[PDB]
């Protein structure tokens, strides 16, 4: 009821930013302030409070003056009430227009406030502040000790009411796909003495890696006999066997080979197995520098869709295909880690040679796609990679296979955010494009 | 299930002890942590460029709104935000005549074009600095966007040849200040800053306020006596020994201003590992420089020192660094990578995972989402799925949660660009830039300078 809360009337959204700034600035000085922005629960009685306030608690009536806000009937309604009180208060300088519009013409001001003294913030907010502050002090307005603590409290509580985090569990999908089982034994073979010099281990049907004087694989002793006939004379006793579970647990260290060395070798075998399986799976290949990507041709899938998810489409005069690449990782958990790329083709079959065009189109198409697009496209591809309901397999041996689940490893968090009311993602993409330019 | 943890966003401190998480909001509401009396300007460009600068400076004195004022807050005004007048009246002007620029561009080799251009701007700034008593706080190089387009970059060589003389410098393009005046063949601006017009000013303003001796913000609740050092390596391309590589130390306290310590150009780059590794001698030299600078600034040796690196650490350089570390000083080696491919997708919504989420792999390694979705700005720092950075405690004993909190904390520090936050911590954010600055001129022996002379 005391006139200590300086009343600031303005257009709810048009003068919102200016008011919110001026309100908190004034508060920091210790000036008590009343405006609609400092308020959260405003319904259909707030005007009654606005009244009880303009008439009972207002040592001043500073009003943002703008063409848009001077056209608003509510603004004129507040003006009329403030005049009525100004006459009762005999303050005259009670109502203090704060002209904030460059193109505002003074004649458009209402005849009620056409002759009053107005602090100008059109030239600048800071310069208008000093003049506003000077007028307030000359009006001997009462102010408490400066408190930016109160302004900070008002800011976070009101300005960030529904812009924070919520303690709500969120389950996330990943690109890590769990590996359900491994072949029981990892076998090293002394094929060298029976292997032609200069032979390539990558050419081997099944995954096999050269290490020291040994060939490492999960395969049986007699599977490369087709490629290496001399292995028909190989002796099984020369083969060195390690239980793979002890390899995953890291409980096997031997003078023959270290745990880390054998784990890297298992990773290499896994990658080669995935490349071979993908070669078998009918997808096309994009030879990346470090890994190999796999993408669908146009018309290979049903309507270029799997699981009702578009994996092949058109961008301008280019055909984008969602491709994946895979790597292995034994720690922290045995997982195949699929990566997602977009590969472009002139017609859907011939990849565009220029890496620069590939990169530009990839960046643009990735800008277009949001969280769902990426997640659903990656899931669809692996769901298509499936050989049964729950997994697919990589052929490491004639009797030995590696089973990878087609559902990615999921991560649970204890915090989440609330979805925005307005989706401005396209504008954000355009703005980020300008940031690049 | 594979549980995650949330690292709460760290607040930054502003004027009057006010802690807020958004630099734009904090600067607009309370003002910078330390305020300067004013920003004396020096412009280094053509008359057209000078008019562009003056008009922009006069125009950012008046409120500039953003099309989206939730993702990017509007700029209240230079005087309204900072509290000092960046007037265009008190501005020294070095007028590069068009003839000088075109005559230099005539050169066939850009190496020379940039050098000759950088040389001209250096001379114009120095003569003005030394010969007169004009205490110009910041020298603004309003170079035509063309100069940047043609000129190995202008930024790095200019920053190095000013590093010689230790004077602050900010570079701007005519397009950046006056984008409306530059249009394509269709009557539209080459770059439409219409919806970010309020963002751009923010950036520029904060940059200027940093280079004129002001501290926009500083971290709020950092523990006492903690020093963050980020090694910066970059191989000299022209060196006969392909192992010759520059080194550098990036001392960051809670304040976030930063100090750069140059090191000796030596055979650090290992080609077969692709990892840079320095001998015990230079390790001891660099960490002695950092410790001595910290002691002379703060009066005591750090109680903890974290040497953030983009690669791994050997035993010898760590035992070297360890030899020059006082007992009380806990030397921690943290490797931060942005390569490991782990992507978390959200089950519902076109919006990605929140920033601050983290996967703790083990007691000494963890994934941290420094890129993500910010509820406050209702936007994302990257239009692509967030790629988490892998933080590993390579050497020394620490706590991984504290390391992740510190990494997020360091990321907030970014005066160069006003944004809720950045993806890389400041210790490694400008690692490549500072490296390029250093290899631009390695002969000059810089004393330990600050980022005000690097970024």
């Amino acid at each position: 009821n005391a006139r200590n809360k300086i009343f600031i009337s303005h257009a709810a959204p048009d003068d919102n930013d200016f008011t919110k700034w001026l309100a908190l600035k004034l508060i920091a000085l210790g000036y008590e302030v009343w405006c609609d922005v400092l308020f959260l629960d405003k319904g259909a009685d707030f005007w009654k409070v606005i009244d009880k306030e303009i008439r009972e608690g207002a040592i001043k009536f500073l009003l943002a003056t703008s063409e848009i806000a001077i056209k608003r009937d509510g603004v004129l309604k507040e003006i009329a009430v403030a005049e009525k009180v100004k006459k009762q208060l005999k303050d005259d300088n009670f109502i203090i227009p704060l002209i904030i519009d460059e193109n505002l013409s003074y004649d458009d001001l209402p005849p009620e406030i056409i002759r009053l003294n107005a602090v100008d913030f059109k030239k600048s907010w800071a310069v208008g502040l000093q003049d506003l502050l000077k007028a307030l002090d000359d009006q001997k307005v009462e102010k408490n000790s400066p408190d930016p603590d109160k302004s900070n409290a008002l800011y976070q509580q009101i300005f960030l009411h529904n812009k924070g985090i919520i303690e709500r569990e969120e389950i996330y999908d990943s690109n890590w796909f769990s590996i359900l089982s491994f072949p029981k034994e990892l076998r090293f073979h002394d094929y060298e003495k029976l292997m032609p010099k200069g032979f390539d281990v990558r050419e081997l049907t099944y995954p096999a890696v050269r290490y020291k004087n040994y060939l490492c694989t999960f395969a049986w002793e007699y599977d490369f006999m087709h490629q290496l006939p001399k292995t028909e004379t190989y002796n099984s006793s020369q083969t060195i066997r390690i239980p793979t579970e002890e390899i995953l647990s890291g409980k096997y260290d031997s003078p023959f080979i270290g745990n880390f060395e054998c784990q890297r070798l298992i990773v290499q075998l896994l990658n080669k197995a995935f490349e071979l399986r993908m070669k078998e799976k009918g997808v096309r290949e994009y030879p990346m520098s470090n890994k190999m990507g796999y993408w669908f041709e146009k018309g290979k899938l049903e309507k270029d869709k799997f699981n009702k998810v578009l994996l092949v489409g058109k961008q301008k005069d280019k055909h984008w295909h969602f491709g994946i690449s895979a790597a292995g990782k034994l720690y922290p958990f045995p997982v195949l880690m699929i990566s997602s790329h977009i590969f472009f083709t002139k017609d859907g079959k011939e990849l565009i040679e220029s890496k620069k065009i590939q990169h530009a189109a990839r960046r643009r198409q990735g800008k277009n796609w949001w969280n769902d697009d990426w997640r659903n496209k990656l899931l669809a591809f692996v769901k298509y990679l499936s050989d049964d309901e729950n997994s697919f397999y990589l052929e490491v041996g004639s009797e030995e296979k590696i089973y990878i689940s087609n559902e990615p490893v999921q991560f649970v968090g204890k915090v989440s955010y609330n979805m925005p009311e307005k989706n401005n993602l396209k504008d954000e993409a355009e703005i980020s494009d300008l940031n690049d330019l | 299930m594979k549980e995650l943890i949330y690292i709460h966003e760290p607040n930054i401190l502003f004027a009057n002890g006010q802690k807020c998480a958004d630099p734009r909001d904090g600067l607009a509401l309370f003002g910078p942590f330390t305020k300067i009396y004013g920003i004396k300007s020096g412009v280094v460009g053509t008359q057209y460029g000078l008019s562009i600068f003056k008009n922009y400076i006069n125009h950012i004195q008046k409120p500039i709104y953003n099309a989206n004022n939730i993702t990017r807050p509007m700029f209240p005004g230079f005087e309204a935000v900072f509290g000092c007048k960046w007037d265009a009246d008190n501005v020294v002007f070095k007028e590069v005549t068009k003839e000088e620029i075109e005559k230099i561009l005539y050169t066939e080799s850009n190496h020379k074009r940039t050098y000759d251009l950088v040389s001209l701007f250096i001379n114009k700034i120095i003569t003005a600095n030394k010969n007169e008593d004009e205490k110009v706080d910041v020298w603004f190089l309003v170079i035509p966007d063309e100069i940047y387009q043609y000129c190995a970059q202008f930024h790095d060589q200019l920053k190095a040849r000013l590093l010689e003389h230790t004077i602050p410098t900010q570079i701007l393009r005519e397009s950046t200040l006056a984008w409306r005046d530059f249009k394509n063949k269709f009557g539209a601006p080459k770059r439409d800053f219409s919806k970010i017009e309020g963002h751009l000013a923010w950036t520029i303003s904060t940059a200027a306020f940093y280079k004129a001796g002001g501290k926009p913000w500083k971290l709020s609740d950092i523990r006492s006596g903690v020093c963050y050092l980020g090694l910066v390596y970059k191989q000299i391309e022209k060196s006969s020994n392909p192992k010759n590589a520059c080194c550098a130390a990036q001392m960051f306290l809670d304040n976030g201003d930063g100090t750069v310590f140059k090191g000796e150009v030596g055979p650090w780059y290992n080609q077969e590992k692709h990892e840079f590794h320095l001998n015990p001698k230079e390790a001891k030299a660099l960490l002695t420089q950092a410790l001595n600078s910290y002691k002379e600034q703060n009066g005591v040796f750090p109680k903890e020192i974290f040497i953030h690196a983009k690669t791994k650490f050997n035993g010898q350089e760590w035992n070297a660094f360890q030899e020059v570390t006082p007992e009380g000083t806990n030397l921690v080696g943290v490797t931060i990578t942005k390569t490991k491919p782990l992507k978390l997708f959200k089950s519902e919504g076109n919006y990605p995972i929140m920033r601050g989420n983290a996967f703790i792999v083990n007691e000494r390694s963890a994934f941290l989402w420094t890129v993500g979705y910010v509820p406050k700005t209702e936007s994302t720092l990257s239009m692509e799925v967030p790629n988490p950075i892998f933080i590993e405690i390579n050497k020394g004993e620490a706590d991984i949660e504290q390391v992740l909190k510190d990494v997020l904390a360091l990321t907030k520090l970014n005066y160069n660009a006003c944004i809720y936050a950045d993806g890389v911590p400041v210790t490694l954010r400008f690692a490549d830039k500072i490296g390029e600055i250093l290899t631009a001129s390695t002969e000059l022996k810089a004393p330990p300078l600050a980022f005000k002379y690097y970024i």
